[PDB]
RNA sequence: UCGGAGAGAGGCUCGGUGAAAUAGACAUGUCUGUGAAGAUGCGGACUACCUGCACCUGGACAGAAAGACCCUAUGAAGCU
RNA sequence: CGGUAGGGGAGCGUUCCGUGUUAGGGAGAAACGCGUGCGUGAGCCGCGUUGGACGAAGCGGAAGCGAGAAUGUCGGCUUG
RNA sequence: GGCCAGUGAGACGAUGGGGGAUAAGCUUCAUCGUCGAGAGGGAAACAGCCCGGAUCACCAGCUAAGGCCCCUAAAUGACC
RNA sequence: AGGGUGAAAAGAACCCCCAUCGGGGAGUGAAAUAGAACAUGAAACCGUAAGCUCUCAAGCAGUGGGAGGGGGACCAGACC
């Protein structure tokens, strides 16, 4: 903002303070195919006989993974279960309940989601306002026409944790009605499915 | 609500409004400049312009009205003597209001009022 | 220590008023220049300004007299309002029940510093870069070293604790 | 400073500190670089060591071993200070080129080490409580602990490779 | 009515700062009034 | 001989107060509350240190389980432990969980040695 | 109307987890052979 | 029925002076369950940016008076 | 070697007396404020830009001797 | 036997019966278990039910009752 | 109900603010940061400044984990 010799000096010291802080600090190592230790961190604290708690430089949100899930004839709950496993990071060796070590997930063709039994006419999505008559019941099929996306969102939300982080984990999920999405630049991949009951 | 109500209440009943404004005009017309609040000064413009309007038509019927309004007797007789020569051309706006710092006791916004 | 040469302490002892009512005025004049407050305190709607107006004016009079400062180069650094001795009373009420009121009391402490005290040093030290500054202080002796840093150059730039790490300004 | 004694209220000036010459910053001469190394050193090479680690058992809990590095362990009967100690059972040895996986152990492997100190753990308060019963107990506990330094690892080369291709 | 419990220390301060915050808006009016009065051009405010 | 209370109540409560350093509100300022909370902190500390052991273990199972599903299909943590005792290994959850993050190439070799 | 609710401690007896399965109750820990005689954990060298 | 308008004193705003009952500490939501059987405080789900002002009082088994109704005491007192 | 009522055993600390006109103490006592020290703990041992004249330890002795509660209680200060 | 305490309001459950209406988280006895005086784990929360009786420490391991889709640790394991 | 300036009032000439009160220097004194409402001066309570930090939250307020940032006469894989 202001370009004065007084305030300009203040910005020069902090560049020097961060620089001196960077030299005697231990460089961060990426997890991909690393040996146990190095000559640098061997002089550091005992990260070996203590549990590995991740640093902020691990879950850098820019370079996170991205997946796709075509919901054309896919079971709802079983597809939602794995999506929670991938968003929470439970499949990674670097799992930590208090950190977002997981990944993103994209869902497409949400309106083509499969559903077993007669839940298409019996499962009641509902909500409440606060009045003594603010209860609004709604079936699967009625919600399937009005907003197809709340179906996927309402299921995964119940599987994610509840709290500060779980509300932060929800935004990592992207859902779409059509067979396309604008998230092409991120270069996602196809998501695996260990279960064998999802494809009718 | 007061929709369509143009009246200055001044936190006083009618008997006191009719006396308070009626009494200040007696002092302004003889002194020409006084120190009062802003609410009292704003309500004063309607009545001072009335008495001055009576002097332009300085008849006998118009004089008896000022005598009933103006308390003292000599100012009304002196008012009609000077106004036709002083305001023989002006049409309304016979006074101005100059703001002033408030008082020490109650922070009442004060202001002067004078005859142009 | 720069505080023992720049500013002056001035206190108002046993001013009969309330603490919180005073702080409506004191919290605003904090950080305002000398000429700025005088234009404001003479025009606020508050009653707490007339004691303060006598107190701000009296403090600057001491500066030009006891330390020879120019009025135009003053800035209110600190300003406090501490509790004083409260007198007590007893007022009757209904049903023979008695309630006590009190006349509060304040001890207002005000400070007035001068920016034009270290301009010979501070304006020079800030003109240099950080790296260029090291070689300057590294060649001179300690007596010349302690004096250039006795001002407020370090506080304004947040380098008080960093210089110890580089073996500069050793205790 | 000196003239500050004469008036203790007169303003300071720049000329009183130093002369107005300041012969040169000498930004290119090594003197300007030497004074930087005086107050701003660099990291430099870390302490070299052997590129190896191993797993070892003490008591009933396990530890990861690195040469030239120390670690706390459960108290050992005897084992005076500055005593040369050898840990026999090791569960694996790892290197960049290979990784030896103890079958239940690695045969004839050993870990030479040194006893740095024989100290007590930091106090932990064993506190017991039961509400509405006037039962309160405050007991500390200083656990006996030793401090071992590692020197090197030997006796593992005759084990097979079990490397990675 | 009667309060069930006492207000805390910081919840008290937050309510006092709002009362003190009115002084911020009163000081701006005074500064605007002075600078609008030290020029001797306003014919609507007699200060003496 | 008369005996005042003196200072024994003061020096006691300072020790009780110094423990309550970072407590919020009146839990760091009032003696009749700090004694009420200092009791609760140590009980919670003594309770957590017992839960401290099961908790890190619970984390190591996930990390080891999470780090091994990638190797083989229809393979899992429970089958990995059954083979170690068959192969007569001794490694615990601490070492396996940390190697999974610090030297992942080792577990790929451990999986091969088993098979 | 003439059927009580089973609300107190009886709610625990009726609703507590049970197995009721010979194949699940008959089970036990897994049996592995014993390991060889291992060496000691530490040994002193002359110092 | 069926309320409506108006005046005055308060209420509301500004300045000055300035209490009180009360108060385990309080970072003080709803639903439905649970529980000494009627929960902001435990469980699950839902809802909910932070902080004020003016208004209304359903709850905090609100405040106020160691229940004055009932019972107990080998209690007290008046009367027959 | 869980433990309420409750019983036993071993100890800490306060003020004062004996040794004692003790040691020490304006080269800073008591106190107050502190601590990467010690103890099963009550507490001990130490430190000081405070303080300005008293006073341990050890072997023993005596009590107006250890407080978080009694709609306690005196004084001081908050909440509203 | 000596010295010297507290207790003499019990609670749910199992069984054996009585009273009641083969009602009561009812009431009264007899024989056991637990809570009372008992933490921990399972039972969503939940003194009396199930496993099991906390000397202390360990970022070691095996198990009980009971469980292994996700929230939430363990086979989205196999076969009829 | 209300006790304690100091060895000695030497109780603060004089100058500035200044209607007083009161304050800042000067001077007195071992000490004035002992300045009269004055001795050591704990806590609640009211505050100023600095370091980290909260406006999608939820909670008897801590505890075990400890991201990012900060700090210092011992050192620093430590400690706050
Ligand atoms: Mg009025
Ligand atoms: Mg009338
Ligand atoms: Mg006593
Ligand atoms: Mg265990
Ligand atoms: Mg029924
Ligand atoms: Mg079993
Ligand atoms: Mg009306
Ligand atoms: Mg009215
Ligand atoms: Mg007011
Ligand atoms: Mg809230
Ligand atoms: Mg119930
Ligand atoms: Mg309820
Ligand atoms: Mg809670
Ligand atoms: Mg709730
Ligand atoms: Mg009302
Ligand atoms: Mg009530
Ligand atoms: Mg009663
Ligand atoms: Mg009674
Ligand atoms: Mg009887
Ligand atoms: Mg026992
Ligand atoms: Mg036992
Ligand atoms: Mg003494
Ligand atoms: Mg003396
Ligand atoms: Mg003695
Ligand atoms: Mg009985
Ligand atoms: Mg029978
Ligand atoms: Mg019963
Ligand atoms: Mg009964
Ligand atoms: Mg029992
Ligand atoms: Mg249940
Ligand atoms: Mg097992
Ligand atoms: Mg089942
Ligand atoms: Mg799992
Ligand atoms: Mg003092
Ligand atoms: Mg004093
Ligand atoms: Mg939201
Ligand atoms: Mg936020």
């Amino acid at each position: 903002k202001s370009t004065s010799a007084s305030t300009k000096c203040t910005e020069e010291w902090r560049q020097l303070k961060e620089a001196v802080k960077k030299e005697f600090a231990i460089p961060h190592v990426p997890l991909d195919q690393r040996w146990m230790f190095t000559l640098e961190e061997a002089t550091g604290p005992d990260i070996w006989n203590t549990t590995w708690y991740p640093k902020s430089a691990d879950h850098v949100p820019t370079d996170k993974k991205w997946y796709v899930v075509d919901a054309t004839d896919l079971i709802l709950g079983r597809m939602a279960s794995t999506i929670a496993i991938h968003i929470r990071g439970k499949n990674l060796a670097s799992y930590t309940p208090s950190v977002d070590m997981g990944a993103f997930v994209i869902v497409v063709n949400a309106d083509k989601v499969a559903v077993s039994g007669k839940k298409r006419t019996q499962k009641l999505y509902r909500r409440h306002s606060g009045r003594p008559g603010g209860l609004k019941e709604e079936t699967f099929d009625q919600l399937q026409k009005r907003i197809p996306e709340r179906i996927i969102e309402h299921a995964v939300r119940g599987m994610l944790p509840k709290g500060r982080l779980g509300r932060y984990l929800f935004n990592h999920l992207k859902v779409y009605k059509g067979a396309e999405h604008p998230h092409q630049a991120q270069q996602p991949i196809d998501l695996p499915l260990r279960d064998k009951r999802i494809r009718v | 609500m007061k929709h369509g109500r143009k009246i200055h209440r001044l936190s006083r009943p009618a008997d006191q409004r009719r006396a308070l404004l009626r009494g200040l005009t007696t002092q302004l017309l003889k002194h020409g400049r006084i120190k009062t609040t802003r609410a009292k000064a704003s309500a004063m413009r309607k009545y001072v312009d009335k008495m001055i309007t009576l002097a332009k038509e300085g008849s006998l019927h118009k004089r008896r009205q000022a005598l009933g309004f103006i308390y003292e007797k000599q100012i009304v007789h002196a008012l009609f003597a000077e106004v036709p020569e002083r305001y023989g051309d002006r049409n309304g706006g016979y006074t101005r209001i100059i703001r002033t710092l408030p008082r020490r006791g109650d922070n009442a916004p004060m202001a002067y009022i004078e005859l142009v | 220590e720069p505080g023992k040469c720049d500013e002056i302490t001035t206190r108002g002892y046993s001013i009969s008023m309330s603490v919180d009512k005073a702080r409506r005025v004191i919290d605003q004049i904090r950080g305002r220049s000398y000429a700025e407050t005088l234009m404001i305190l003479e025009l606020m709607p508050y009653r707490a300004c007339y004691p303060i107006f006598k107190l701000i004016y009296s403090a600057a009079a001491n500066a030009s007299h006891n330390k020879q400062f120019n009025k135009a180069n003053l800035i209110i650094s600190k300003a406090e309002v501490n509790k004083g001795i409260t007198l007590k009373k007893v007022k009757p009420r209904a049903r023979g029940r008695s309630y006590m009121i009190k006349r509060p009391t304040c001890h207002i402490t005000i400070v007035l510093r001068d920016i034009t005290h270290f301009d010979s040093y501070d304006k020079f030290l800030e003109s240099l870069t950080p790296k260029k500054l090291i070689a300057l202080l590294g060649l001179m002796s300690t007596g010349r070293r302690r004096e250039l840093l006795c001002g407020r150059f370090r506080e304004n730039h947040k380098i008080k604790s960093f210089l110890y790490k580089i073996a500069l300004f050793k205790r | 400073f000196e003239e500050f004694q004469r008036p203790p209220n007169q303003k300071p000036q720049l000329s009183d500190v130093l002369p107005d010459d300041f012969q040169a910053p000498e930004p290119g001469t090594p003197e300007y670089n030497d004074i930087i190394n005086q107050f701003l050193p660099k990291k430099g090479p870390p302490p070299p060591r052997e590129e190896i680690f191993a797993v070892v058992v003490i008591g009933s809990r396990q530890y990861i071993v690195i040469p030239g590095r120390w670690i706390y362990t459960q108290r050992l009967k005897g084992a005076t200070v500055n005593d040369k100690i050898v840990l026999n059972k090791v569960l694996l040895v790892g290197t960049k080129a290979s990784t030896y996986i103890g079958t239940p152990i690695v045969t004839n492997a050993a870990v030479h080490a040194v006893v740095e100190e024989q100290l007590l753990d930091d106090k932990v308060i064993v506190f017991k409580y039961k509400k509405k019963k006037n039962y309160r107990r405050n007991i500390g506990h200083r656990q006996p602990i030793t401090r071992i330094k590692i020197t090197g690892i030997t006796g593992y080369e005759d084990y097979p490779a079990s490397t990675l291709e | 009515a009667v309060p069930k419990k006492r207000t805390s220390i910081y919840k008290k301060r937050i309510r006092k700062n709002i009362w003190k915050k009115k002084g911020y808006w009163a000081a701006l009016k005074a500064f605007s009034l002075a600078k609008s009065l030290s020029t001797g051009n306003s014919k609507s405010f007699f200060v003496r | 001989t008369r005996v005042k209370r003196g200072y024994i109540a003061r020096r006691r409560r300072k020790k009780i107060r110094f423990f309550a350093s970072s407590f919020r509100g009146a839990h760091s300022r009032l003696t009749r509350t700090i004694a009420q909370q200092k009791i609760r902190a140590l009980v919670s500390a003594h309770r957590d240190r017992d839960r401290q052991k099961r908790d890190f273990r619970r984390l190591w199972i996930t990390r080891i389980n999470a780090a091994i599903r990638e190797r083989g299909v229809y393979y899992n943590y429970s089958k990995f432990i059954h083979d170690l005792y068959k192969r007569q290994l001794l490694l615990n959850r601490k070492i396996l969980a940390q190697i999974a993050i610090l030297n992942p190439n080792c577990i790929y070799m451990i999986y091969n040695e088993i098979i | 109307s003439s059927r009580p609710q089973k609300k107190g401690t009886a709610h625990h007896m009726k609703t507590r987890p049970k197995k009721t399965a010979r194949w699940d109750i008959k089970r036990g820990p897994a049996v592995y052979p014993p390991l060889p005689p291992l060496p000691a954990e530490w040994t002193i060298v002359s110092s």
